[PDB]
């Protein structure tokens, strides 16, 4: 009944030292049954990278809204669109359906390419942004996820560091909630090169 | 209705209104709404018909009882008893009453207990539907130790304010006088009332 | 929740997940979903977990006493009327029960009742309860038969359990077996589902569809 | 009443000219003289304040007008005309962009809207 | 209407769906085909509300072929459940939304590979090698997740099919009266009269 | 089940070095119509205790009955009755809190907040709120109702732990209850002028300060 | 979330909590609750926190328009006007509290707005779910006649009893000071009396401790050349 | 209509070692956005060795400890001075429990202490009675924030040892008194940053053949 | 549970009743044996709420045993369905109703008469020839009114049943797994094992 | 809300308490409850907050709009704008406002307009839920044409009673006069009205 709980799925993004993560789970659910091991949560468009966690049909609608958009935006401005200007971009198209609002928990995670800052924004289903500055978290764990990130952050991470911390981030906090889990990639994003890493987990 | 009982220097009277509703219609428009529990201990009734009425045999049945045995009842007792009926049944009852009555001891005295069946004794009371018409004239205009024409005067003024804006509040004012001398019964129509 | 308990020549196999959850929340990945009535019946734990428990261990007690004073091991028969009997006082009131109650004596032979809080007592040789009920019926259906050995219908139980565990959200985290026999039942372990399932996808080579 | 001119009044002429076009550029070119030249670290543009009367306040007429914190205009021609192309563009810097995006547009983007308003005034009825 | 199973096996797709039509008390057809040919290498089977199934059904039949004549050519598997599932995605939100849950099965003729697409009325669209809607799911998808296998043959595939059937048969409390049966592969769509 | 009729707004309360503090103004609301202005709703019980009581205001009279009656019981057979064998602080609240979850429990509370101020046998401050439902709390600053918002914390700025609670005077303490007191007339429309106060110390014993006034108010910048 | 609003001898204070909650758990520790409507025009807004973003922004973006259609500095009654008219068009479905402060020509002034769309002036006022609190603070130390010190000492007083009080609210207090004649100073964590303490253990892990399946690089550069 | 229930916050841990037991909660008391209590204890000892905490609704709470700690008194009258072990501690708190399950308690039960053979025991009970001997619970509001950490550092979930790559677990090695007191106080840390209920302080009562210990450590009061 | 049929012809009474057991998704069980022997030469099957109806069979069981045993004889069919509808009649305005429906298929050994008795859960008793409970009667009594005489044989109303049977499983929604089929003659009470 | 109009010998006066609720928290202790419309047209506003002060600001630019056409309104064209807004939209509003004003020809004059959106022309007007409570002390105390002086002590008496029992109501009491003198603006604390 409830439309963000009806799929699940979780996302959560980190920052490090240059660097920043971001990861979800796989599951797509009808209640309690398992559907999908292979619903991957995280998008890309150019070196911006997007995460979305609640109802899977919003998730890809605004996938191939957000994908539309900055197409036209690589267009007209002739270079690719950076991740504060994504955010907002993100947080209008969200508060124009303010009414009849998409039912989803958005992610943003990226490096400036001019000034090398790490960037991470999260969003409630109605456009507000949550600029945090260590971690972000999404979906029928993010409870979970709060406690992880909480406890196993540490500022100043090295990428390879900064891995391990949000793989078991993730991990644990999935294996907490019915409704996530099935598999996990993380993304680990330096300046010019971006590692993709599938998890092995429990598939229960 | 519009109800209420003051004390002054002789003792303490009971007034109130006559009407009687049953959504718009007015089923009984002489009725006596003050009622006798005791020789010199009287109530004024509002809220259900039918609980005050109860609630007042059922009070008259121990004071006559109480009578029979430790003699006459203090005004304070008769109102402990109406409060105990009224807050032991607080879920069932629907029940304002103001109690009044005249010791030589403690002379005039009045207590009000309404809906949750808690008790305040006061100089004077005002109840009913009418008397959020009144809260104002009434607070400026009484003074403590009145004489009888006074009192008689306070109370004729205050219900006929109570009446010409309460539609639930009407038809004659009745009043009882409580005293040494003994038990005087009044009554003010409609002609009298209303030129004040 | 997925419990499931079978007949065969071997006496009975009962078989649970171990998951317990509060809405999305998973509370306990080690329930205790096998009551341990006494050294001879077993019963599941599906619906509530307090009424469960309180009322089949205090089952066990009416079993102690029927011998004592009977000098004779009570009949499953009797045992689970005496269950069902009871829940059928409290019918209305709100008690949530589904379970087997499974035992194995001289007279009856291997014996399985399924009980609800409903008042329902049906004897049978195949019961399956919980939110994953219907996946593992599907294992049970297409492999049991009556002429499986004590082996091979422990690992049908543990199969079938685990295929409940993948699909069903709410059902997870280890698997209990137990083996029934007329001499008392047998303990056969707690298999966690996570390690368990990578090693039947190897070895039997299903779940083709998950990367491992 | 109601606008019942529905129809284009700029037209191509039989040689393949716009007319109006043509004509509103030589209304252009009898227009007070103003220039831009951009240096390494800056852009500069400048107009003569040609004054209609010496009573008139010269200083309550803007020539050069702030459209963006970073982005600005002079013009020649009609006076008018640029006052409410001024107001469009500041306008449409918002609706079209920094209600988008958060941040103002790039100039190229800017002119690129003041250029389609003015296209538009070319092809509309 | 009731159950439709979709699986995709080496070179083909397998949809099958129940025969009965039920409204409340009676079962009034035992016949029934609860499926549209979209392009010659593409079918669609459907399940949901009365009356919006087949309208919807029909609905994208005749955008599909609409197109097909428009460029003499025939979209993807991927390109027509992307566009179903953005028509579902549309009327979700409407002010009366179909009620249609759907299984695309097609042979993708430029990659040579079989593809089947499940998309419930939401709109949300997943890829999968076996696939249903509602309660089958629940009675099946422990017997695909054992025995299918990516390299299986046609008719390993129709038997497999079979031993999901017979799961329903038994556990099921309604009588859908059996399933018509269709295979999409290289040489377009046939029915199996025979199951 | 039931709801409340006539009522009584804040009571508030805070410990200091040698006792306690507590006060509640003289109001009996009747919903929006502020019908009775002479409610005592402090009751003191015997020279060491002081209970003060808000919400509904029969209840509030029953168990002011209740506690009159306690003291009647605790004199039978007892000749230590005003010494060693008195009524404590203590145990006139555990009584009420036993009484208040019992009658929870029956699904027909009595519709109050209730804080227990007073000094025990040894000098210790005893101070503890309890309410309808039969929960209880200590703390060295308590409010019930309005005063819960607003007069915690300002009196929690005075004593902020339980190492304040020596450094504080009766002075200091005093003073900001009567402030407290204030702030709720200004903000509290269920709130009246005129208010009592009662204080509690192991030196001076009980003192009881009635008809006591909000003063030094403003308005003045009414712009 | 807490916010208040100090007028003083020249000018007027605002100042807010730095906490962002869903439920019970707290979503930003840091979180910007003082808006700029226009360069001294600032309000701090409390409910629906998208909702005070953007009903400040949309004003905001039209008090710039008017300021560059009228060639004049943004009024307060400008930004006030316009706030409560959207406001009241949605009835309250724009879920909108905002304490609304500055200094123009006119002078300096301070207001507050509720979803519904109705305002109120006034020398000293609060917002929020620790709106109590704060007002417990401002009715016991405000005088007429105070200065720029002793308005910041008090608005971060008010905010900190919210901090201290209500669940609500908590972290760090920002302060926004408005005073005729000057720049308004915007200060960002003005106050931080909540940071946490040093953890008993560290949580880094062993490099190799993850099980991982699968490795590849992602191609985020466009298609190359050649 | 009259609520009979409320929700006093509050967040409770309980971790059993090999010869030791703790049982820790914050001593924050609330309504709503209202703190009651800064300083409200909520684990108490109940004799025998035995510390226990009913988290929720406070007055359901209290209620039952009081009763449990009577339930210890009268065994000793009954079964002449016995002491009562931790696992019929447990099977007496089920029939309190489910004694109210038509009207329950609603408060989630922990208690713990030494077993039989000197090894720390922990017990955790649902509303109505349901219970389980566990190594490791937490309960109340921050419990969803809680427990997955302990899954990773107390049994060391998801951790697998360097160069093996996932082929071989980290190996479950034993935990001392120290350890374990750092792992609830970094727990009850991180709790107190992101859960509003809770806050002000941390106590711990720690369970040994020697009797029972009490720590207190400040929290944050925001 | 579902359907449960009745019929009296020359010399017994047929009874036949659904053999499966559903619990909301899943068919628990296919072979139930929804009836209990009362005496002899009396049987009754029943159907309602899960629970409360073989409580109910079983207390009226153990009630006429007891009768038999203390009396040393066997009530008529008459006599038994009287008792079972003043327990039903009784139970109706109780604080939780037996939600039970029964028939009742007797030989009366004094007059040497087959009689069928259709009792639902309010107490609500009638003699027929042919009877039902919940919707079997509908698919059923159209084929019943037709082909039913007063002087069938045993074999005769067995063949009749067996139509009104393939019409369940014609136009039923629900599964119903079969029915067990029983017969109460002179002779006493016996089972058709091949139905 | 205690809000009140009163016609006098030489105008009129408005009077209002200063007491804006949400719940039982004072949201504002110092509310200006007197609205000017225009130079010598005032109103009183009880109800939503919100919505009475929308149709104020509609109704002062409908008078500025007006004026600046055909001159100066009559407060009997005040009244109907305000009534014309309030009836058109009585579904989606909640207000009850007064309007007063002062003419040259016609002098002072009050017009009521309840919650359905009706209009009242009256000698003097009362509103708002404290006027309840003074309905008979207005009535038996208010005189056509008195003097200024006496007209601010019976509206100062009247809404010192309707705040005294009026939880709703309080702060200080503001006054609005409005002769051919010009506009005159009053206001009495706390301890200058609890003490009458
Ligand atoms: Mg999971
Ligand atoms: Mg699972
Ligand atoms: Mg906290
Ligand atoms: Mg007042």
């Amino acid at each position: 009944s409830d439309p963000s709980s009806i799929n699940g799925g979780i996302v959560v993004a980190m920052t490090g030292k240059d660097c920043v993560a971001i990861a979800c789970d796989l599951r797509l659910g009808s209640q309690s049954l398992g559907v999908s091991n292979k619903f991957e949560k995280i998008f890309h468009y150019g070196h911006v990278f997007l995460g979305i966690t609640g109802l899977a049909t919003d998730v890809t609608t605004l996938n191939e809204m957000f994908r539309y958009k900055t197409n036209l935006y690589k267009l007209k401005e002739e270079r690719a669109i950076e991740p504060e200007t994504f955010t907002q971009l993100v947080s209008s198209s969200l508060y124009e359906r303010r009414f009849g609002p998409y039912f989803v928990g958005p992610v943003v995670a990226g490096i400036n390419s001019k000034s090398g800052k790490p960037f991470i924004a999260g969003f409630d289903l109605i456009g507000c942004i949550d600029e945090a500055k260590d971690f972000i978290v999404s979906g029928t764990a993010s409870d979970q996820l709060f406690g992880m990130c909480e406890s196993l952050y540490e500022p100043n991470l090295e990428p390879e560091d900064l891995f391990e911390t949000i793989s078991q981030a993730l991990l644990n906090a999935a294996d907490r909630d019915a409704l996530s889990g099935w598999g996990a990639v993380v993304y680990i994003i330096k300046k010019d090169e971006v590692v993709k890493r599938y998890l092995k987990m429990r598939q229960d | 209705t519009s109800i209420m009982a003051v004390t002054f220097k002789d003792g303490v009277i009971l007034g109130a209104d006559s009407r009687t509703t049953t959504g718009a219609y007015i089923a009984n428009r002489v009725t006596d709404k003050l009622t006798r529990v005791h020789d010199k201990i009287w109530c004024c009734r509002s809220g259900s018909a039918a609980d005050t009425q109860a609630i007042a045999d059922i009070v008259q049945y121990h004071l006559e009882l109480y009578t029979s045995q430790y003699g006459t009842p203090s005004t304070e007792t008769a109102a402990s008893v109406f409060k105990e009926l009224c807050y032991e049944n607080k879920d069932n009852l629907t029940a304002g009453i103001i109690v009044a009555g005249y010791d030589d001891k403690n002379k005039g005295e009045v207590y009000t207990i309404p809906l949750g069946g808690s008790v305040h004794k006061l100089p004077y009371a005002i109840a009913g539907s009418g008397s959020t018409f009144i809260y104002g004239y009434c607070d400026k205009n009484f003074r403590e130790n009145m004489s009888k024409e006074e009192t008689v005067d306070f109370i004729k003024h205050s219900l006929s304010q109570a009446i010409k804006w309460d539609g639930s509040s009407g038809g004659v004012i009745r009043m009882v006088v409580l005293t040494a001398a003994g038990v005087e019964r009044l009554i003010f129509y409609p002609d009298e009332y209303e030129q004040l | 929740t997925t419990t499931l308990a079978f007949r065969f020549q071997g006496g009975i196999i009962v078989a649970v997940d171990s998951r317990a959850t509060a809405g999305n929340w998973v509370a306990s990945q080690t329930v205790k979903k096998v009551i341990e009535i006494n050294p001879f019946l077993l019963g599941t734990m599906a619906g509530g977990a307090a009424d469960c428990q309180f009322w089949e261990t205090w089952l066990g007690s009416q079993c102690r006493l029927h011998e004592l004073r009977e000098k004779e091991r009570i009949s499953v028969a009797a045992a689970s009327k005496i269950l069902s009997n009871l829940v059928y006082q409290y019918k209305g009131a709100g008690l949530s029960m589904g379970t087997m109650i499974c035992g194995y004596t001289r007279k009856e032979g291997p014996t399985i009742y399924y009980v609800d809080s409903d008042g329902t007592r049906l004897k049978g040789d195949i019961f399956c309860v919980g939110s994953g009920q219907t996946f593992a019926y599907g294992v049970l259906d297409s492999n049991y038969k009556w002429d499986l050995s004590v082996e091979d219908a422990l690992y049908l139980g543990k199969r079938s359990i685990l295929a409940a565990a993948h699909r069903d959200a709410y059902s997870g985290g280890s698997v209990n077996l137990y083996h029934v026999t007329e001499d008392g039942w047998i303990y056969h372990g707690n298999h966690d589902v996570g390690e368990l399932f990578w090693k039947v996808k190897e070895e039997e080579g299903s779940f083709n569809n998950v990367i491992g | 009443m109601t606008d019942r001119y529905s129809f284009s009044l700029t037209t191509f002429s039989p040689s393949g000219k716009l007319g109006q076009i043509d004509y509103a550029l030589t209304a252009v070119k009898q227009g007070v003289t103003s220039l831009g030249i951009k240096a390494t670290n800056g852009v500069v543009i400048a107009t003569e304040k040609k004054s209609s009367s010496p009573l008139a306040m010269s200083e309550t007429l803007s020539k050069v007008s702030l459209l963006t914190p970073d982005i600005g205009a002079v013009y020649s021609g009609m006076g008018p005309d640029y006052r409410v192309l001024v107001d469009k563009s500041r306008k449409v810097a918002h609706t079209s962009y920094k209600r988008i995006y958060g941040e103002y547009p790039p100039t190229k983007l800017l002119v690129s809207e003041v250029a389609k308003i003015m296209q538009e005034a070319t092809q509309s009825g | 209407m009731d159950i439709i199973l979709g699986i995709r096996v080496q070179d083909s797709v397998i949809l099958a769906s129940s025969k009965a039509v039920t409204r409340g008390i009676s079962v009034l057809k035992d016949s029934d085909d609860k499926t549209r040919q979209l392009s010659p290498h593409t079918l669609m089977s459907f399940a949901g509300e009365a009356g919006d199934t087949v309208q919807f059904a029909e609905y994208i039949q005749a955008n599909i072929q609409l197109y097909s004549i428009r460029e003499d050519y025939e979209l993807s598997p991927q390109a027509v459940s992307s566009f179903v599932r953005q028509e579902l995605a549309k009327s979700i939100r409407s002010r009366r939304p179909y009620q249609v849950n759907v299984l695309i099965g097609g042979y993708d003729k430029k990659k040579n590979k079989p593809e089947l697409y499940q998309i419930d009325y939401l709109g949300t669209k997943v890829e999968l090698p076996y696939g249903a809607h509602g309660y089958s799911g629940f009675y099946t998808f422990s017997l695909l997740d054992h025995h299918y296998r990516p390299d299986m043959t046609t008719e390993e595939g129709l038997d497999l099919l079979k031993l999901c059937v017979q799961e329903l048969e038994k556990r099921m409390p309604m009588d859908f009266k059996g399933v018509i049966v269709k295979i999409v592969d290289k040489d377009g769509i046939r029915q199996v009269d025979d199951f | 089940t039931q709801q409340p009729i006539v009522t009584g707004t804040s009571v508030i309360s805070m410990k200091y070095d040698n006792g306690v503090i507590i006060a509640a103004d003289n109001l009996g609301s009747y919903g929006s119509l502020l019908r009775f202005n002479g409610v005592e709703r402090l009751i003191p019980v015997g020279d060491n205790t002081v209970v003060g009581i808000s919400g509904d205001i029969s209840d509030m009279q029953h168990i002011e009955r209740l506690l009159k009656d306690l003291v009647t019981e605790n004199a039978y057979d007892n000749p230590l009755a005003d010494a060693e064998e008195a009524l404590e602080p203590s145990y006139i609240f555990e009584y009420l809190a036993t009484v208040m979850y019992q009658r929870r429990s029956k699904m027909n509370p009595l519709w109050n907040a209730i804080i227990v101020a007073g000094v025990q046998s040894n000098g210790d401050q005893f101070l503890r709120y309890v309410n309808l439902l039969g929960v209880t709390y200590s703390s060295p600053t308590l409010a019930t109702g309005f005063g819960a918002h607003m007069a915690n914390p300002l009196l929690r700025k005075v004593v902020d732990r339980e190492s304040d609670i020596p450094k504080t005077t009766v002075q200091v303490a005093e003073e900001a209850i009567v402030n407290a007191m204030r702030v709720l007339y200004y903000r509290d429309a269920r709130s009246s002028r005129n208010f009592s106060l009662a204080i509690i110390d192991k030196n001076t014993g009980l003192t009881f300060k009635k008809n006591l006034q909000v003063e030094n108010m403003k308005w003045d910048f009414a712009k | 979330t807490t916010i208040v609003g100090v007028k003083f001898n020249n000018g007027v204070v605002i100042a807010a909590d730095t906490r962002s909650t869903q439920g019970p758990i707290v979503a930003d520790k840091n979180c910007a609750k003082l808006h700029r409507i226009s360069p001294k025009i600032w309000c701090a807004g409390a409910g629906t926190a998208a909702d005070t973003e953007a009903v400040t922004q949309l004003i905001g973006s039209n008090i710039e328009l008017h300021s560059l259609y009228t060639s004049r500095e943004p009024r307060v009654v400008s930004a006030l006007q316009m706030l409560k008219q959207h406001l009241f068009k949605y009835q309250g479905h724009i879920g909108a509290y905002l304490i609304v402060a500055g200094v123009d020509p006119t002078g300096s002034h301070l207001f507050s707005i509720h979803a519904h769309g109705s305002t109120d002036v006034g020398y000293y006022l609060s917002l929020g779910s620790g709106s109590l609190a704060a007002m417990a603070v401002l009715e016991s130390h405000w005088k007429q006649d105070l200065t720029k010190e002793e308005a910041i000492k008090l608005a971060s007083d008010a905010i900190q009893a919210g901090i201290w009080n209500d669940l609500g609210s908590g972290s760090n207090v920002d302060v926004c000071v408005m005073e005729i004649g000057k720049d308004a100073e915007y200060l960002r964590n003005y106050l931080t009396p909540n940071v946490r303490e040093e953890k008993q253990k560290s949580y880094k892990f062993p490099r190799g401790t993850t099980a991982v399946l699968k490795e590849s690089i992602v191609n985020i550069c466009d298609i190359q050349e050649e | 209509q009259f609520n009979p229930y409320g929700d006093n916050g509050g967040t409770i841990l309980g971790i059993a070692g090999e010869d030791f037991a703790v049982l820790a909660g914050d001593t924050r008391n609330i309504t709503d956005y209202s703190i009651n209590s800064r300083y409200e204890p909520k684990v108490f000892d109940c004799g025998d060795n035995i510390v226990m905490s009913a988290n929720g609704f406070a007055a359901d709470g209290d209620a039952l400890v009081k009763r449990f700690k009577n339930s210890v008194k009268w065994y000793h009258f009954d079964h002449n001075d016995k002491k009562l072990s931790i696992n019929s501690a447990a099977r007496n708190i089920q029939h309190l429990l489910y004694g109210k399950r038509f009207f329950p308690y609603y408060v989630h039960t922990i208690i713990a202490g030494l077993d039989e053979d000197g090894k720390g025991a922990v017990y955790s009970f649902d509303p109505v009675g349901s219970y389980e001997r566990e190594q490791c619970r937490a309960g109340g509001a921050a419990a969803s924030l809680i427990m997955p950490f302990l899954d990773n550092q107390v049994n060391f979930k998801n951790q697998y040892e360097p160069g093996t790559n996932g082929k071989v677990k980290k190996p479950l090695k034993y935990l001392s008194v120290e350890e374990v007191i750092k792992l609830v106080r970094d727990s009850f840390t991180s709790a107190t940053e992101r859960h509003i209920q809770v806050g002000d302080g941390l106590e711990i009562l720690i369970v040994t053949k020697d009797g029972v210990r009490k720590e207190f450590y400040e929290l944050k009061r925001d």
